[PDB]
């Protein structure tokens, strides 16, 4: 199996498919133990944000790719987000402040 | 056929909490994929899409590149026919259609927006 | 003159209670309705679940009637309906509310292990708070006469009171009475009067209450959270699209349960609402308020009683709670089966044609459109999914230096993902380097593994400056090489040494390059003879370079040839006139510490070709009558037989023990498997005879098997013996041995009984294997859990002081030294000389300079070294103080990530731990870290004093010794049961033994000293791996025995409060700044407390690392009451949050980014 | 989008109300089709080639 | 004194923390969804001192509850019926004839009728 | 660099930095002003900006520096526009 | 598991100490669990499904 850029579930913007192409493979805690004891900060950053669940991440690294510039350009990834609509959804309340 | 349609509200219906394969661990609402996005490489294509016409109206003339963009509407949000740029141009209707006509004309060699097409 | 009111960068998240007002500031809306989609035009409703005016649009430009369409109107909202047509992913945001009527309580404080909301009110949960708010028993709300503030009265003890009194003492019932109680509350002012009252005159009979609430309180009003927002009286909702209900396939709609939940609540607060305007029934206005409290407690959190259903599903209701307590799939990536790549490098992996076509794509089309080709970007799509020849060689440009990482399942340590270049196959499967095949633990059973594409810049240099093969070399466990060749290169490299005498020898000499020349062109044999040749030499000493040495050595023709492959360095031939066995790990070994990182990777791959293709040539195979028996097989089994039978006989007449005759039998078939195995190998490892000149000669025997288990290349000798020799005792599923083992072996015949015997071994090996397979990675999650934070900082700091290391030496009453445990390690200070000066001061031991620790004899066996456990290092680690022990030569890079590394080096060996006054195995080195006390504990002398009996059972009692000198007494309690070991009078020292058992690890770190019980934990671990044979370097578990130590307790007077129990983290780092900022008095004395893994991962400053493993629900809850925030230097809570790691490529940027944080 | 209904406009729109999901044999497989069946509906109008 | 004996004296500390044993060396009405997270909460993680806050926090269904107040019957006759709803009638009555006395709702009637009658 | 890389590190400690500072050079190469220093080769920027490194020349300060002349540069030079900005709200 | 009826062990530590405490059990086809087991101060208890 390979897999470029394919669909996302409703739920968690999260790479899957078998209607076209391919589920993107898992990293887990198993991979990130590794690519903390690397120390690929960068390389962790993107599996975690636009290389996964970046909505707008993605697209704009996308675009970045085709343009040949690379970078990154990353964001807060819903499956975080959406944790904070969840925590935020009941009587605790959690904020990012600036500094 | 009304039983049909009767048959179609019926149930809650399913829940996405749902488990199916029974995995580790499977869930419905998981298999639901998103359909209101688009894919990158298609936002990519329409992008470059933009630039590829923003490049090809400027191999045309003032009276010709404002024609056509303002008559299907582009980079100016509300389209306007014949008659509201038959006004603007002084010569009203079909003089202005002729040059719509022409430069269409002229886009039978270029490629970019042929493979565009698809 | 900043002050940005926009969603810029955040340097920490906030966590507290929520104001009623609070919610309403995220309300864009008020659902009212239980109504969702339309039945009909499934449309969303006025004011239901999924409004469009209060949320979000359907589609994404377009409003729900149809007024507006296009982008005209993004900033307007529509005039027939009120719907803000904007994104559709606004639907994903916005929030909205739900007003309730009467006050409902929160399910998370109220009932969660502790009462929140009773403990803040000092007031019994599940047995008063909850027949107070249930509608039952009324509470009193303050009363100035009579009744108190917090007592509970009945209906009829409410009306007697009321009768009494009343009109100055109202007091109602239920949610709005907990609301005025906790409202009325004055956090303030019982601050004052608790710090007062709970101080006066009280030993320690109350003291624990005392400074637990108060505490408690302090913290609570310190907050900012006001005690109101306990029990909410407005109910936030949670977006449609986090909880959405779309339409599947064929009609048969999909939604969440949360839904049901929303829409329950819903429909009971508006019939309380109605019946709050129509006749009101007090029992049906309360049940009804009981019943709301339901419908609230189940869709805030479910768990937890009873477990509300319906939704048809038998299933409980997944609640807002149970959807955040408790894998991240990735775009650009791939997996399929691996296989071998001999022609291959070091640095590079077999990539399928195809794969990597799918796999670049983006990077594909670009290039395209790049050089020309395609036109446009859909072009290169096109041109791209119609694979037109020259698309391929424009991927053989994009894959040039764009290094893709492979992965395998089981990730045990680091070298479980390492970066590769791509070469592309003519295949659908990838191919891999043999020699990292072992770093993996991967064999090619079938086995599949994953590959993933550095999309970003610096991911990719990430890739090849770290994660590449060629610079991880050696092990991160142990200093040695990890890409050693295995099976077959080594076998090659055995057979290419190997002295045979004659047989087309003689000292035909030459020169080196020319003997390969005398190789193919047959004559001469090849493992002949000895034979002389001239070699030149390479060496170098003090200021470097080369120096040149020409010689005559006697070596062999595959010594001379494999010589050519030997880097310019290296002692030479040397390396080559051993063999192939474990020398061949050796050669590579120096080959690096000498020379450097790109010769020993060139080696590597030369030694690995040589080997394989010499491996090839041989044409080593196992016939049947490789495995040779011994003729004195029949002979042993029958003496072995005939001695048992004998005692089997004494047995009948008595004479021995019967009771265990079981066991001397079986002494005497283990005696006759060792005589069968002698024999056997005694046997199969010399024979032949050949004929050297004049004839009559003795070798090794040439009989494939031999070599093999003489060259590593998987063949023990357990293994052989049971090949020809036999099957010796066998284990029964009661835990005995059976008393007629296996006679027979595999190259005879096997009968059906002892197979049937076998067959349990080999279930309970497989079985046991399942275990503990997942129990070690079981282990390592909590080592890593408690020791992925520490990172190497501030450079190198300060301090002499560490443990005095020595050579583990049990020599003492069996002999054996191991005594290479100093290397790369940083001295303390010149550990002194027979004589004077020698050693420096942060002088680290080098490779060559530990090899200098023999020149000054075996007298000098100590030298006190730079830790991990001691450094006066703050939040880190000293660079010095760890050591250097990488895949890197040097020392660990500032900002490295030593805990990760450390626990994965750890539980790495543990799947080759056997479970089971010694315990053995995996569950022992559990027992270690958890600092858990034995099941017989011995006691030590806490003061040196003069031992005596105090008083002879006089309790109670049970013995009892006072140690007792200088001044003060001490009174131990011996519970009679195990005897002692000093006698009364004696005297003893400041920690001595008087049990003579099992010693606790916290009565070591307590009374002995730090160094003492890290020295233990160390040298009991280790204890455990040289059975199992497991090499790992200490500096890891020094590692973990560091942040195993984090926390301390203090005991004295200073600004922190006595009995708190804090890490000598923010201790040390304030007894500093108190001894120079305003007295020394104003400060206590701390002493280090031994906590295990599991207790010391459970305190952490973070709620969201907290969040992470513990229990959510728990941990969240108390994180809300406590206005804290998480700020934010953590690594677990900086991943889920997706951002940079706090270590490693980062750091830089989270160290320009702490000390940006202090402008405020 | 404006820029795609000129580009149809100079390449002939024939912009039908219709779409597509026709059934597509998944790309890398490759076969021969050795027998093809049709389930109609019951009440449906059957097809030439059913 | 029973409960707290046993469930310190026994758990020491049970080791694989044996669930299954002194849940059943409970009183009251047994196989509730309710007592089983406050058992589970303090055996472990907040070790020994846990085992001191459980006690001093140691010192329930909705139908079951709604019975409960229900259980006051108070139930009536063809004589109690009628008389309550007598009060009732008296209560109405009294009402309307205090309205009655309100010319002002007279007269309000008075106009919303010419209102009605003017459509 | 194409294999270690190694031979880099101890020209500027700690690998990070090593990773940082090319990725650095790397992306000024791939996008932007390019101008390499060492015989490309047919090489990605990746390893460009590696082999430099390993050559001597191309660190942080000299990055820094550079960085220092290309503001002073941009800025020095095209000031006539500014300056006359300057006096657009007095 | 076969119905009927069988006496189980148990043996070994189940409450420190060590001491049998032997249990009896019978297993239903459709019906309900009656079980009967030891404590150690020598009581008879009955479990009932
Ligand atoms: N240390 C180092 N090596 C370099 C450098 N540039 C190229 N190499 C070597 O180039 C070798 C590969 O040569 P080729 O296979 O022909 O590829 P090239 O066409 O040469 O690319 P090029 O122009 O050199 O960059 C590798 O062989 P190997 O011997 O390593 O692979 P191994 O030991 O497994 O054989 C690298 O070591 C460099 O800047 N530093
Ligand atoms: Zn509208
Ligand atoms: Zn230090």
């Amino acid at each position: 199996h390979a897999r470029s850029t394919g669909s996302y579930s409703l739920v968690t913007q999260q790479p899957l498919g078998g209607k076209a192409q391919f589920g993107g493979q898992r990293f887990g805690e198993m991979e990130v133990w590794a690519l903390e004891a690397y120390g690929a900060a960068y390389t962790l950053q993107e599996m975690l944000t636009v290389k996964s669940d970046d909505v707008n991440g993605r697209t704009k690294m996308y675009k970045n790719i085709v343009d040949g510039n690379h970078q990154m350009e990353p964001g807060m990834p819903e499956s975080f987000n959406v944790l904070l609509k969840e925590i935020r959804s009941l009587g605790i309340n959690i904020e990012l402040e600036d500094e | 056929d009304k039983i049909r349609k009767v048959l179609k509200i019926a149930k809650e219906p399913i829940s996405m909490e749902t488990p199916i394969g029974d995995d580790e661990d499977s869930h419905l609402g998981d298999f639901i994929e998103d359909t209101t996005l688009e894919l990158p490489l298609d936002s990519a294509t329409t992008e470059s899409l933009r630039a590829a016409t923003h490049d090809v109206l400027a191999g045309l003339t003032a009276r010709e590149a404002k024609v056509l963009r303002m008559r299907f509407g582009i980079d100016m949000n509300t389209d306007y026919t014949l008659e509201e740029v038959g006004k603007q141009f002084d010569v009203t209707r079909e003089r202005i259609r002729q040059i719509e006509a022409k430069a269409l004309r002229k886009l039978r060699h270029p490629s970019r927006s042929e493979v565009l097409r698809s | 003159l900043k002050a940005q009111t926009k969603t810029e960068e955040f340097d920490a998240i906030k966590i507290a209670l929520a104001s009623p007002d609070m919610i309403r500031s995220w309300s864009f809306g008020e659902v009212k309705k239980p109504e969702t989609i339309n039945y009909r035009t499934f449309k969303p409703e006025r004011d239901g679940l999924f409004c469009a005016r209060i949320f979000g649009p359907v589609k994404d430009y377009e409003c729900l009637c149809g007024k507006y369409k296009r982008l005209k109107h993004r900033g307007v909202i529509c005039e027939k309906c009120g719907v803000e047509v904007t994104q559709t992913k606004v639907r994903r945001e916005r929030m909205g509310h739900i007003e309730l009527a009467s006050p409902t309580a929160h399910i998370w404080f109220l009932k969660s292990l502790p009462s929140r909301i009773g403990l803040l009110l000092d007031m019994p949960l599940r047995d008063i708070e909850r027949v107070l708010y249930f509608e039952s028993y009324v509470v009193i709300e303050g009363g100035m006469t009579n009744l108190e503030r917090q007592q509970i009265l009945t209906e009829e003890q409410y009306l007697d009171a009321l009768e009494e009194f009343g009109d100055e003492f109202d007091a109602k019932m239920g949610a709005e009475a907990i609301q005025a109680l906790l409202k009325s509350m004055d956090l303030e002012q019982e601050c004052e009067q608790l710090r007062e009252e709970l101080n006066e005159t009280n030993s320690e009979t109350k003291r624990k209450k005392l400074t637990k609430r108060i505490k408690l309180l302090e913290a609570f009003v310190q907050s900012g959270n006001k005690p109101e927002w306990m029990i909410l009286t407005v109910l936030p909702v949670l977006p449609p699209d986090l909880r959405p209900l779309v339409p599947l396939d064929g009609g048969r709609f999909a939604t969440s349960d949360l839904n049901d939940l929303y829409r329950r609540v819903i429909n009971r607060n508006n019939r309380l609402k109605r019946l709050l305007d129509l006749a009101a029934p007090d029992i049906i206005v309360r049940n009804e308020k009981r019943m709301l409290q339901e419908a609230v407690d189940a869709l805030l959190d479910n768990g937890r009683r009873g477990r509300a259903i319906t939704g048809s599903n038998k299933r409980p209701l997944k609640s807002l709670a149970d959807m955040i307590k408790g894998g991240k799939r990735v775009d650009y990536s791939g997996r399929s089966v691996i296989t071998v790549g001999p022609y291959l490098r070091l640095h590079q992996c077999g990539l399928p044609k195809k794969m990597a076509l799918e796999l670049f794509k983006p990077f594909i089309y670009g290039k395209l459109e790049l050089r020309g080709l395609a036109t446009t970007i859909k072009a290169a799509k096109k041109m791209v999914e119609r694979e037109e020849a020259v698309v391929w060689d424009i991927l053989d440009e994009v894959i040039r230096e764009h290094p893709v990482l492979l992965n395998r399942a089981p990730t045990l340590h680091r070298l479980g993902i390492q970066a590769f270049e791509p070469v592309l196959i003519e295949g659908k499967a990838i191919q891999l380097h043999p020699l990292v095949c072992a770093a993996y633990n991967a064999d090619f059973d079938g086995d599949q593994m994953a590959v993933h594409v550095p999309l970003t810049l610096e991911a990719q240099l990430e890739a090849r400056a770290l994660m590449m093969s060629t610079n991880n070399i050696l092990s991160p466990a142990n200093g040695e090489p990890i890409i050693v060749p295995s099976q077959d290169v080594v076998l090659g490299l055995y057979y290419m040494t190997r002295d045979c005498v004659n047989a087309k020898g003689e000292g035909m000499v030459l020169t080196g390059p020319k003997e390969a020349e005398r190789l193919y062109r047959s004559g001469l044999a090849s493992l002949h003879a000895r034979v002389k040749v001239r070699i030149t030499e390479y060496e170098k000493d003090a200021n470097g370079e080369l120096v040149a040495k020409t010689s005559l050595k006697d070596t062999t023709v595959g010594r001379a040839i494999l010589w050519m492959i030997v880097p310019k360095g290296l002692p030479y031939s040397i390396v080559n006139q051993a063999l192939g066995k474990k020398a061949i790990s050796k050669m590579l070994n120096t080959c690096y510490r000498i020379l450097g990182l790109k010769p020993t990777v060139i080696f590597a791959d030369q030694i690995m070709y040589t080997g394989f293709a010499y491996a090839a040539r041989s044409g080593a195979s196992v016939g049947i009558d490789d495995m040779v028996i011994p003729e004195k097989k029949h002979e042993i089994i029958s003496e072995a037989e005939a001695e048992v039978a004998e005692i089997q006989e004494q047995f009948q007449s008595g004479l021995v023990t019967a009771g265990e005759r079981y066991n001397k039998v079986i002494d005497i078939w283990a005696a006759a498997n060792d005589r069968v195995s002698k024999a056997m190998m005694d046997n199969l490892q010399t024979e032949t005879v050949i004929n050297r000149d004049g004839q009559e000669e003795k070798q090794v025997s040439f009989n494939s098997i031999y070599m093999m288990a003489d060259s590593g290349a998987r063949g023990s000798a357990a293994q052989i013996r049971q090949l020809a020799g036999m099957r010796g005792l066998m284990a029964k599923p009661d835990g005995s041995i059976i008393e007629t083992p296996i006679t027979a072996n595999f190259r005879e015949g096997l009968n059906v009984l002892q197979y049937f015997i076998s067959t349990h071994g080999a279930r309970k090996g497989l079985a046991d294997t399942a275990l503990k397979t997942a129990n070690s990675g079981y282990l390592t999650r909590r080592l890593v859990d408690v020791a992925q934070d520490l990172v190497v900082t501030e450079d190198d700091c300060g301090t002499h002081e560490g443990i005095m290391m020595t050579p583990v030496i049990e020599g003492g009453d069996v002999k054996e030294p191991l005594r290479d445990r100093v290397l790369g390690r940083v001295t303390a200070e010149d550990v002194l000389k027979p004589g004077t000066a020698d050693i420096l001061v942060p002088r680290n031991t080098l490779l060559h300079e530990q090899w200098c620790d023999l020149l000054e004899e075996n007298s000098v066996d100590a030298v006190k070294v730079r830790s991990v456990v001691s450094c006066d290092t703050d939040f880190g680690v000293c660079a010095h103080c760890y050591g250097r022990d990488l895949a890197r030569g040097h020392i660990i890079n500032k900002g490295e990530a030593i805990g990760v590394i450390a626990a994965q080096s750890i539980g790495e060996p543990g799947t080759q731990l056997t479970m089971r006054d010694i315990t053995g195995g995996l569950p022992r080195v559990a027992d270690l870290f958890e600092a858990r006390r034995p099941k017989e504990p011995a006691i030590l002398a806490e003061i040196s004093g003069i031992v005596s009996f105090g008083k002879e059972t006089k309790g109670k009692r049970r013995l009892v010794i006072t140690p007792v000198d200088g001044s003060d007494p001490y009174e131990e309690m011996i519970p009679k049961w195990r005897q002692l070991n000093v006698f009364e009078g004696e005297r003893v020292e400041r920690g001595d033994v008087i049990s003579d058992g099992p010693e606790a690890p916290h009565d070591i770190l307590r009374l002995r000293g730090v160094h003492a019980v890290t020295r233990y934990i160390v040298n009991e671990v280790q204890d455990v791996y040289r059975l199992q044979g497991v090499k790992i370097n200490d500096k890891h578990i020094e590692v973990i025995v560091r942040q195993m130590l984090r926390k301390a307790t203090i005991v004295n007077a200073g600004s922190s409060d006595f009995l708190e129990g804090e890490q000598v983290e923010y201790s040390r780092v304030k007894i500093a700044n108190r001894e120079l900022e305003a007295n020394g008095k104003v400060g206590a004395t701390y002493s280090r407390d031994l906590l295990g893994i599991t207790k010391a991962s459970l305190a952490t400053e973070s709620f969201i690392s907290a969040a992470s493993f513990q229990e959510t629900t728990r941990v969240l809850t108390e994180a809300a009451v406590a206005g804290k925030r998480d700020e934010l230097r953590g690594l677990k809570e900086n991943v889920i949050v997706g951002r940079l790691i706090p270590a490693g490529t980062g750091y830089a940027y989270h160290q320009d980014r702490m000390r940006r944080r202090a402008a405020g | 989008t404006p820029e795609e209904k000129l580009l149809r406009a100079i390449f002939g729109e024939k912009a039908s109300d219709v779409k597509d999901s026709s059934l597509r044999v998944p790309n890398g497989v490759s076969g021969t089709v050795i027998d093809v069946q049709v389930f109609t509906r019951d009440g449906v109008e059957k097809d030439k080639r059913a | 004194q029973s409960q707290l004996k046993l469930l310190v004296t026994r758990g020491k500390e049970q080791g694989y923390l044996t669930y299954a044993e002194v849940n059943d060396h409970l009183p009251e009405d047994i196989v509730d969804s309710d007592q089983i997270e406050d058992i589970i909460q303090m055996i472990n993680d907040m070790g020994i001192q846990v085992m001191e806050e459980a006690p001093d926090a140691d010192d329930t269904d909705p139908v079951r509850m709604y019975m409960r107040e229900m259980g006051t019957v108070e139930l009536l006759t063809r004589e109690g019926e009628i008389d309550i709803a007598k009060r009732i009638e008296d209560g109405i009555n009294q009402v309307q004839c205090s309205v009655a006395e309100y010319p002002e709702a007279i007269t309000y009637l008075l106009e919303q009728y010419d209102r009605v009658e003017a459509e | 660099a194409r294999v270690t890389v190694q031979d880099a590190v101890e020209k500027i400690g700690n690998r990070f930095d090593l990773v940082l500072v090319a990725a650095r050079r790397a992306r000024q190469m791939q996008v932007g002003g390019k101008d390499p220093l060492v015989p490309e080769e047919n090489d990605k920027t990746t390893v460009i900006a590696l082999r430099e490194i390993e050559e001597g020349l191309i660190n942080n300060q000299i990055l820094d520096v550079r960085e220092r002349q290309e503001q002073q540069e941009q800025e020095a030079a095209e000031l006539q526009a500014v300056t006359a900005i300057a006096e657009g709200r007095r | 598991r076969s119905p009927g009826v069988f006496f189980d062990s148990d043996k070994g530590k189940t409450h420190s100490s060590g001491k049998v405490l032997y249990n009896a059990r019978i297993i239903p086809y459709r019906g309900s669990w009656l079980d009967f087991e030891f404590d150690p101060k020598d009581n008879l208890f009955v479990r009932i499904d």
